[PDB]
């Protein structure tokens, strides 16, 4: 944060720092060859479509003559296995920004940290609707917003709380 | 940086050029700033029984790095089979002579 | 994910950090407009639980306790009939918290006028 | 061998209206719920599609421009039409392509055969008639595959030559409309992509004889051209094309 | 149509984003608008030059989806404090002011 | 009236469909600019003689 | 050379709708007060001051 800020002073609030990006942990080459690995983040290669994301098992319905399926942005959300004809969402990788939370430095050193939009479990852990926080312990009780996380989730210090 | 070299080969003394010493003998670098500097030596470096003295990299596993120098001289498997430093079926010195 | 790209990028200089700086400041301001439009009261007013108004009805703006999302009947209507590196943040205010800011104003028009809104 | 046909009958070939057909996916790609538009080669609605018969006497084998792909439609039933020729100039001098699809299974060759005026097939009253070519020489494309077939059946076809590949989509129709195009939407599945490789620019309709001189069975086909055009598809929640819409047609589908 | 206003917004922010998306797909004069099939069909000093042809097409998209949606953030901002005083002066007093 | 400059323009994309739309909300901007300033009356008065 | 007089005049349009929004935000913001103004002392009798 003070890097980013170009400041050694750090004032109260959240200060968007970085960006998480779920690397890809294997590579997959399917040709009419490696295994297929579904539900991790890998790299795939379908029959010269190369992309990265997570393969899923796909409730989708398609033709025989169709093979990869793309979606509003023309983006190709599903694939067929060119090897055992079945249908594969590929869900884009988990992205998100990545925010520190923190006092001011002139009050304490201890930070949080939020990954936008990432679920906890591909990453004081808590779970909000506006990503995953790391270091801040969720408490019952409601008080006035002071540093604002999102979706009504607000943060605080007296450690940090959310 | 002097060496010798053929007549055909001055214009992979360039950066960003395709060529066989630009990748086994001698590369330079997308961002490299100077001068090259060609002359005929034909009158020096030539004999006519044949001047073997100048020798290149005929055999590489990979490209160079950009002011890289290969003077290893160990052998090359060109095949299936290991060569285990002794010549042989596809095994072969990578420094072959200018005639 | 190419790191090829992004190398040839950084000759660009700070172009991106303009972009993320701009964007940045347009989701403050939407989470400052909907403070500015709806926090205007501190205390959260609440109606009687009977509501003897002189003939007056308001069960169609007040919130429903039937609707799980605590909504007006209106306000229910209004939410039903309103349909590569991009992310949506949340809004700071939810639309329950928002709703039930409309109902400490409506609250405390109802019951205190425009007394509530120049002090106690 | 050859056999020349010489009890037809004079008659100019009739037109009528396309419809809303001729409609065929234009990519392997599936979609659901969307609307795409897509810039193709495509054959426009409600237009000109010329009609040819063979009803006995009616034997219609002319010589017909390719252009940039052709629609060939067919109101048919007892299976007379068989198959089609294509290539540039239907000799030995060009390679040309034979599509065929007799009793037992469907064969494409490209080679540089010597065609008859009056190629066809014939039954007897099973298969004992092939006259369409008297020699093939050079051959370098050959596909074996499964048979692809009051009116019953129609019959779409979509043939396209891009890159050198022959893409001929196919669509297979229950109906029971006694002498025109229905009415309606019916969107043409991809049925083969061939890397043939060879300049088309005319072809033609192969058609059975019944014998019992000749007869020919009642049926009824329709060619029409295709223009380069931007057509607005309806993908449903099945992946199905259901709807189209011609940009190019009037202002209100513009 | 009774509230048309809203929807205009959203459409109007679906519709920016839908196309910044959509501009990725443009080749901007390049071969191709895959960075991964530039990046494995050439060589990296044309391959450089193709990237920087998508990479200004796309910054220059970018800019333009931004310049966009600060022109609307400040409609959205007048609209807002205009909300704001329609909320002081009509539903937290009785106010004069005619219309 | 240039078509390879018109096949060189397609390459960018919905530029000028961007500017185009930009430009027809300028455009039925200003006539409800009109609609909202003069056309607070849905009765047309008259003086008397 | 037709890409660099694409690029030049596509960056000039730009240029000129950017500057016509900013305009066009302008008028509409003077256009709104003029609306008031018709609201509020056409109207009716205004004790805003000023
Ligand atoms: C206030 O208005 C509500 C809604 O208009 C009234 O509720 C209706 O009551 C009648 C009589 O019981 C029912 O038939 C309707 O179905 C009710 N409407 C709804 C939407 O629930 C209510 O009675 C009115 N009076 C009071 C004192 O609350
Ligand atoms: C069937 O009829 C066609 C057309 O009349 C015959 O084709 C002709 O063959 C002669 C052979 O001497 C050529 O000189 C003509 O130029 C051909 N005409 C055309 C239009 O191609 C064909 O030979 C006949 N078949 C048989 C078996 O006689
Ligand atoms: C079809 O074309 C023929 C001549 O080519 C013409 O006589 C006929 O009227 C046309 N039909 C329609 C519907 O345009
Ligand atoms: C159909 O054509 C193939 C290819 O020549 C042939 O092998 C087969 O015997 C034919 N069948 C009949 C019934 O003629
Ligand atoms: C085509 O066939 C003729 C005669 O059969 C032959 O002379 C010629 O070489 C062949 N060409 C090719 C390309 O096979
Ligand atoms: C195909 O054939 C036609 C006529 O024979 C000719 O005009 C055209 O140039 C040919 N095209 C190619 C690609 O050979
Ligand atoms: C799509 O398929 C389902 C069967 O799962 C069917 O019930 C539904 O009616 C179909 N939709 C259309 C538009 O045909």
């Amino acid at each position: 944060t003070k890097c980013t800020l170009k400041s050694f002073t750090v004032e109260k609030g959240i200060y968007q720092t970085s960006n998480f990006r779920v690397q890809p942990t294997e590579s997959i080459v399917r040709f009419p060859s490696t295994n297929l690995v579904k539900n991790k983040c890998v790299n795939f290669n379908f029959n010269g479509l190369t992309g990265t994301g997570v393969l899923t098992e796909s409730n989708k319905k398609f033709l025989p003559f169709q093979q990869f399926g793309r979606d509003i942005a023309d983006t190709t959300d599903a694939v067929r296995d060119p090897q055992t004809l079945e249908i594969l969402d590929i869900t884009p990788c988990s992205f998100g920004g990545v925010s520190v939370i923190t006092p001011g430095t002139n009050t304490s050193n201890q930070v949080a940290v939020l990954y936008q939009g990432v679920n906890c479990t591909e990453v004081n852990v808590f779970q909000t609707r506006a990503g995953c926080l790391i270091g801040a312990e969720h408490v019952n009780n409601s008080y006035e917003c002071d540093i604002p996380i999102g979706a009504g989730i607000c943060a605080s210090y007296q450690s940090i709380i959310a | 940086d002097s060496f010798v070299i053929r007549g055909d080969e001055v214009r992979q003394i360039a950066p960003g050029q395709t060529g066989k010493i630009a990748d086994y003998n001698y590369k330079l670098p997308d961002d490299f700033t100077g001068c090259v500097i060609a002359w005929n030596s034909n009158n020096l470096d030539s004999k006519v029984g044949g001047n073997y003295n100048y020798l290149y990299r005929l055999f590489r596993k990979s490209n160079l790095k950009p002011f890289e120098r290969d003077i290893s001289t160990e052998i090359y498997q060109a095949g299936s089979t290991p060569c285990n430093g002794v010549e042989g079926f596809n095994c072969y010195f990578p420094l072959q002579s200018y005639g | 994910d190419s790191t090829e790209c992004s190398n040839l990028l950084l000759q660009y200089g700070s172009f991106c950090t303009q972009l993320n700086r701009a964007l940045t400041g347009i989701a403050v301001e939407q989470d400052k407009n909907t403070q500015e439009v709806f926090a205007q009261v501190k205390q959260i007013y609440k109606t009687p639980p009977i509501k003897d108004f002189g003939g007056f009805n308001f069960s169609q703006i007040l919130p429903d306790p039937s609707k799980p999302s605590k909504r007006s009947p209106i306000e229910d209507l209004l939410f039903n009939k309103v349909t590569n590196g991009l992310t949506v943040l949340p809004p700071l205010l939810t639309d329950e918290m928002i709703a039930q800011y409309t109902s400490a104003l409506l609250a405390g028009t109802i019951t205190s006028g425009w007394t509530f809104g120049a002090g106690p | 061998q050859c056999v020349n046909l010489t009890t037809r009958t004079q008659l100019p070939p009739a037109y009528t209206n396309s419809f809303t057909r001729g409609v065929y996916y234009p990519d392997k790609v599936f979609r659901s719920s969307v609307l795409h538009s897509t810039q193709d080669l495509f054959l426009p609605f409600f237009s000109n599609v010329t009609w040819f018969h063979a009803i006995h006497k009616r034997f219609d084998n002319p010589v017909l421009p390719f252009n940039d792909g052709v629609y060939f439609a067919s109101t048919e039933k007892s299976n007379i039409i068989r198959g089609w020729i294509f290539g540039t100039t239907l000799d030995s001098k060009t390679q040309s392509l034979l599509i065929v699809n007799n009793a037992t299974n469907v064969v494409i060759k490209v080679c540089e055969f010597q065609f008859c005026n009056d190629p066809f097939l014939g039954v007897y009253y099973m298969e004992s008639e092939f006259r369409v070519y008297s020699s093939a020489n050079n051959c370098t494309f050959e596909y074996v595959s499964q048979p692809f077939l009051n009116f019953k059946n129609l019959r779409e076809f979509v043939f396209k030559n891009i890159d050198g590949y022959f893409k001929i989509y196919s669509k297979h129709t229950p109906i029971n409309l006694v002498r025109d195009l229905p009415q309606g939407f019916s969107a043409l599945e991809p049925l083969v992509d061939l890397p043939i490789g060879i300049n088309i620019t005319r072809f033609q309709t192969l058609l059975a004889l019944h014998r019992s001189g000749w007869t020919a069975g009642a049926a009824a086909y329709y060619v029409g051209y295709l223009q380069p055009r931007t057509f607005l598809l309806k993908y449903n929640e099945n992946g199905t094309i259901t709807d189209a819409v011609d940009c190019a047609l009037d202002p209100l589908s513009e | 149509s009774a509230l048309g206003k809203l929807q205009d917004v959203v459409n109007q922010n679906a519709q920016a984003l839908n196309t910044l998306v959509k501009q990725l797909s443009s080749n901007f004069g390049a071969i191709s608008s895959v960075l991964n099939d530039i990046l494995s069909r050439l060589d990296p000093p044309e391959a450089e030059v193709q990237i920087d042809r998508l990479i200004t097409g796309r910054l220059q998209s970018l800019q333009t989806y931004v310049t966009q949606q600060l022109i609307r953030a400040a409609e959205i901002r007048a609209s807002a404090n205009l909300a704001a005083t329609k909320m002081s002066e009509c539903v937290l007093g009785q106010s004069k002011r005619v219309d």
